[PDB]
């Protein structure tokens, strides 16, 4: 009885994964990037980057590869869906158009094993003879492949070793091998088996195994005229192949730890590797010929090249160019030339993309959206106007955003980590601003400490006034702007709560209260309390936050003394809070959503409705009286209701859910606006960085879109053989049950894009409607977003 | 008639 | 150490971390939560009047409940609302075990003392398959990945498969008084667990082995001294003996006065004692938490059952302290203390008179 519409208006912008080789033609260099369910497709040129081709898929794409089998001229391609799909593409060039041909597509997928807390790692053998498939704990997988495995067939093999982090083909073999490093309680170790695909069993293992250090992470596989593995970790390089091990210890490597690489030259001389910090590193490799003999490697030495921003997906393209995907900012386009400029560089700049990154908090005001972006040392406020996207750069992480429209000026809450021998590393902007107050509150070697203060963003050019830092130890989680009681004068409302680094969860917080009156900020009331206040929203006229599974209504007297109300310890970690107007307000947390009610008769809370079937939450909204909105963490989304019966004992009380679909993103926030026929408009945004919009029609034009929906599926061609109901049903790690309610929105909005012979197929049978005349409801819904 | 308690059934 | 706190967790969680087990550490801490909160019990309507309860077993994912009954009857509820959906009705005599299948749908079988397997299919469909001297079935398992079931008749195992209407193995155990009581497996299906009586010249006891099935080489029960992992111990059925849901742990009830205990089964430390316990001769039935942290010990003979936390790893008898206590909410035995697979949902024990209920826990 519920219908919604989701529509995308920004399509993602984070990368998680880049490669490069040779996939239009034989004579030419291309760049694939695929951001969370995209694949760009470029053409590398001296003068930079061109794209010829950008396709969607159904599903996110968790792994990348491009192999080349014997007796071909391009390459293939390898994606494999989080949703466990599998196919194998290529490339048709049939005069001006550009389509990609489907030749091997299945689905492999166990319903014994758990998932590791790894990822999904993808091996390919060198020699184009197997591919590795670590999806289970505990369990290997092998594709064979002899151009007779057209649906993809596998073989499950046992592990031993539960415990496994990175997983490499070897070179230069006679036969399929591999190694690994698995950790038990002993300390982690290197062992290597050889894979038999006509036996189906690991037989021998070229070499014993060794010990390495207690934070190695990482196995690189060096090329045919060296022979080995070389393992990255925690100030530990080393090297065994066969009966030798070369190790170093370079101080250069501690204070941060490495995360990506790429090889350089196609000989293993070069290699590139990165931190979360930037420090865009450099390995070198020494070769000697040794008489009449094969190389043998001498040293080995690191070197520094210089700074960019944080890296999750490296590449070397040509002549020099490098480019650096991200995740947690923008990707860059750096040269690197034989030279050294002032304070001592090697890389230089050129190209600098658009992400929107990480959306912590989103605001809307007079239509315009502010909204933090980023963490870390890359990330800031955003204004996505109507789309223009501004950047306001400040160098700390954001928590939170509000406004006020007596001041003309935001507030938001950062972050900023600082080391001690407590100096900090760079100029942020947190401390570079004209006014800092330490809060003065008599209430209560080598590490890295967080401080965390508020500071006022004014909105006029995007200036930074006044800062405000907190105490030590104490973290800041919730804010809010509002009136209070009978007081004409708009105040500023922060929630805190200390944590410490050892045991458990807080068990203290405070309520401080701020005004920016003339020229700074003052404290009017503290109201320490116990516990974390995780949320908290104005009501009718009272404080109401969340204290650590409890919820609180809190007054407000003439002169300022906050005091509580009522009490409703019911609720296990209750953090998120939203209310409509009305004595509503919902939970989450430990459990689906519940509905409680205040009656002004009588100060208590009255529980209404409570929901069962536990489903983790990450942000809920009220749509218009009793549809209710909620995101669990499992890529999902679902719709409650009020379940109007009659029963005083098993009616009223339960919420049924009449709607499920899968985003397949992780809502982080919803709010309340537009920025350009249905009736309301929410806004959200996503971990990865997109834009969307939930709209509601009453009853007639679901009946209308559905019945094209499915019509719709048999005329496009899916990229890798979906049929769009796999991909769009509510799949957790048990449950797995058909999405009825929202419309597919981006499917109903690609019909304008088929070419006109192809139109008359759909709406053949339903006056009996045309073309022309159905070409023009899709025009209506093309202008919410 | 078989004993309601699991400890005297026989089996 | 991989963050200890939810705050630094939730954050980390926000920008896209998902390092280490932060999911896990979130699940533990909300099972060390619902430690210092009250229960109350709620009772489900059954269609019939049954008179006793048996045994309990889930849904292959997490949404159901069965039930056996001396009526001769097995009825399944729902968890999350607490009615009857359906009622299989069919056996001669009172069933003794399920063993709900693990993979596909829906598909429960069942035994009898009689000599009677099912294997309902709950949206209609119903097999039979007969002994041939009328003996009792003590208990099946099905098999994960394969097309296998296993039937502890008398001293047998049958090896069936749902396609013939035979099975195509038999595998015997010499003498003829060394009778089998279970078969349960491993929740991947690599191993197996024999559970067969112990000859002597006083109270009969069991040996439990540790069978290997990955190539599905047929188990040889006819030797006494391969592959022994406890020894001495008792058992009455198939809720007395349980393995958590990782399979690295393994209760038991070993004698001699009973005392508990409980064994690793890792490969490294196959076969170690680990947290041990003192208890008195009326101890029926042994329950792990979902993570592997919390012991409940159903008592028969007011008080229901007991809970227990694993503290110390290696020994002594400091290892797990009383930390929980639950009451019948009124001559009432009880015979089951099976908890919940969510990781901390509540709790659901039988009852001698006929009544199958489902406690939840709640705040003051």
């Amino acid at each position: 009885m519920s219908y919604n519409y989701v529509v995308t208006a920004q399509k993602p912008t984070a990368v998680n994964g880049c490669v490069t080789g040779h996939f239009t033609s034989a004579e030419d260099l291309n760049l694939l990037i695929a951001k969370n369910t995209r694949l760009e497709i470029y053409v590398v040129t001296a003068e930079g980057l061109r794209p010829v081709k950008e396709v969607g898929m159904y599903g996110k794409i968790a792994v990348m590869e491009l192999f080349r089998p014997k007796g071909e001229s391009k390459d293939l391609l390898f994606i494999l869906t989080a949703k466990y799909n599998a196919c194998i593409l290529e490339y048709k060039q049939s005069g001006e158009s550009i389509d990609i041909i489907t030749r091997a597509h299945g689905n492999v997928q166990d319903r014994i094993g758990r998932p590791s807390e790894t990822g999904i790692i993808g091996i390919i053998d060198p020699e184009c003879r197997m591919i590795g498939l670590r999806l289970y704990d505990g369990l290997f997988k092998v594709i064979p492949l002899d151009r007779d495995n057209k649906e993809l067939k596998a073989f499950n093999i046992r592990l031993e070793e539960l415990h496994v982090i990175d997983v490499k083909f070897l070179y230069g073999c006679q036969a399929p091998t591999i190694c690994f490093v698995y950790q038990d309680p002993q300390g982690r170790h290197v062992k290597t088996y050889e894979v038999s695909l006509r036996e189906k069993e690991f037989n021998k293992g070229p070499w014993k195994q060794e010990n390495v250090e207690a934070e190695a992470s990482m196995v690189i596989a060096v090329p045919e005229p060296f022979g080995g593995a070389i393992i990255i970790g925690q100030e530990s390089i080393t090297y065994h192949n066969g009966d030798k091990y070369l190790a170093i210890a370079p101080p250069i490597i501690k204070q941060s730890t490495i995360v990506c690489h790429n090889r350089v030259d196609p000989n293993g001389s070069r290699y590139l590797l990165g931190d979360m910090e930037g420090r865009l590193f450099m390995l070198l490799l020494e070769k000697e010929e040794q008489m009449d003999g094969t190389v043998t490697l001498k040293d080995l030495r690191v070197e520094l090249l210089g700074e960019t921003s944080i890296a999750e997906c490296l590449t070397y393209l040509d002549n020099g160019v490098v480019f650096v995907g991200s995740r947690l900012g923008d990707s860059q386009l750096v040269k690197l030339n034989v030279d050294s400029n002032e304070q001592g560089s090697y890389v230089v700049a050129m190209e600098t993309f658009t992400n929107l990154g990480p959306i912590v908090d989103m605001c809307v005001v007079d239509g315009q959206l502010v909204t933090c972006s980023g963490a870390f040392k890359e990330g800031s406020l955003r204004i996505i106007r109507n789309l223009h996207i501004r950047t306001v750069p400040l160098y700390e992480s954001p928590r939170k955003i509000c406004y006020q429209e007596v001041s003309q000026c935001f507030g938001v809450l950062s972050s900023r980590i600082e080391v001690q021998d407590t100096t900090a590393l760079r100029p942020s902007a947190s401390t570079q601003a004209l006014s800092s107050s330490v809060s003065s509150s008599k209430l209560f070697f080598g590490e890295e400490v967080e401080v965390h203060n508020l500071l006022i963003i004014d909105q006029h050019t995007f200036e930074v006034l006044h800062a405000h830092q907190f105490l030590q130890n104490e973290y800041a989680l919730s804010l809010v702007s509002c009136k209070l009681g009978k007081d004409p004068n708009t105040y500023f409302i922060v929630g805190t709560a200390m944590v410490y680094p050892e045991e458990a969860e807080p068990k203290q917080g405070r309520i401080v209260v701020f005004q920016y009156s003339d020229g700074k900020l003052q404290t009017v009331a503290e109201k320490e309390v116990k516990g974390a206040v995780y949320s908290m929203v104005e009501f009718n006229g009272k404080l109401l936050a969340s204290i650590n599974s409890t919820v609180r209504l809190y007054e407000w007297t003439t002169e300022k003394e906050l005091r509580t109300e009522c009490n409703h310890y019911n609720n296990i970690m209750a953090l998120y809070l939203k209310t409509k107007g009305d004595f509503i307000l919902v939970g989450d947390l430990m459990r689906s959503v519940l509905l409680l009610a205040y009656k002004p008769m009588e100060g208590n809370f009255e529980e209404i409705a409570r929901d069962f079937n536990p489903n983790w939450m990450s942000a809920v909204e009220i749509l218009d009286d009793d549809n209710f909105l909620g995101a669990e963490n499992a890529f999902n989304l679902f719709v409650c209701q009020k379940d109007s019966a009659a029963t005083t004992d098993e009616e009223r009380q339960h919420l049924q859910e009449v709607g499920l679909f899968h985003l397949g993103e992780f809502v982080n926030v919803f709010c309340h606006g537009s920025l350009v026929p249905t009736q309301g408009s929410v806004l959200f945004g996503t971990v990865n960085g997109m834009i969307g919009l939930v709209t509601s029609l009453s009853e007639s034009w679901y009946n209308l879109l559905l019945d094209m929906q499915n019509r719709l599926n048999k005329v496009i061609k899916s990229v890798g053989k979906i049929e769009h109901s796999f991909w769009r049903s509510f799949h957790t790690e048990r449950k797995t049950e058909p999405a009825t309610g929202f419309i597919d929105g981006d499917l109903i909005e690609s019909f304008l894009d088929i070419s006109r012979p192809k139109m008359q197929e759909v709406v053949a049978n339903l006056r009996e409607a045309t073309a022309d005349d159905l070409i023009k409801v899709v025009e209506e819904l093309t202008r919410i977003h | 008639c078989t004993p309601t308690d699991v400890r005297d059934v026989d089996i | 150490v991989p963050e200890k706190n939810a705050v630094r967790i939730l954050w980390g969680r926000e920008r896209g971390a998902r390092a280490m087990g932060a999911q896990r550490l979130l699940q533990e801490l909300v099972e060390d939560k619902t430690r210092w909160m009250k229960w109350e019990g709620k009772r489900v309507e059954l269609p019939d009047s049954p008179r006793s309860t048996f045994l309990l077993a889930f849904s292959p994912d997490r949404t159901l409940l069965a039930s056996t009954h001396v009526n001769h009857n097995i009825y399944i509820t729902e968890v999350k609302t607490g009615k009857c959906v359906h009622s299989l009705i069919g056996h001669r005599r009172t069933p003794w075990c399920v063993t709900f299948h693990p993979t596909i749908s829906g598909l429960i079988a069942s035994g009898c003392l009689d000599g009677e397997v099912r294997i309902w299919d709950l949206h209609g469909g119903s097999e039979s398959w007969f002994t041939d001297s009328n003996n009792a079935i003590a208990s099946l398992a099905f098999h994960p990945t394969a097309q296998l079931l296993l039937i502890a008749t008398a001293n047998e195992i049958h090896f069936w498969d749902w396609s013939r209407r035979e099975p195509f193995a038999v595998v015997k155990t010499a003498s003829e008084m060394e009778r089998v009581r279970l078969v349960r497996f491993d929740p991947l299906g690599h191993y197996l667990l024999t559970a067969i009586v112990n000859p002597s010249n006083a109270n009969t006891t069991y040996r439990l082995q540790w069978w290997d099935f990955t190539k599905f080489d047929l188990p040889e029960i006819s030797n006494a001294s391969v592959n022994v992992l406890v020894q001495n111990c008792k058992i009455y059925n198939d809720a007395s003996c349980d393995i958590s849901a990782d399979g690295q742990l393994l209760a038991a009830f070993i004698p001699s006065e009973g005392i508990l205990a409980v064994y690793s089964l890792a490969p490294h430390n196959l076969g170690e004692m680990l947290y041990t316990k003192r208890f008195g001769p009326n101890a029926i039935s042994v329950s792990l938490s979902p993570m592997g942290r919390y012991v409940m010990v159903g008592l028969a003979s007011h008080m229901v059952a007991q809970v227990f936390r694993l503290q110390q790893a290696h020994g002594g008898e400091t290892s797990m302290r009383r930390v929980f206590n639950v009451l019948y909410p009124m001559h009432v035995s009880i015979n089951s203390a099976r908890w919940l697979p969510e990781p901390g949902l509540g709790l659901a024990y039988g009852t001698n008179k006929g009544d199958l209920v489902i406690c939840r826990p709640e705040a003051l």
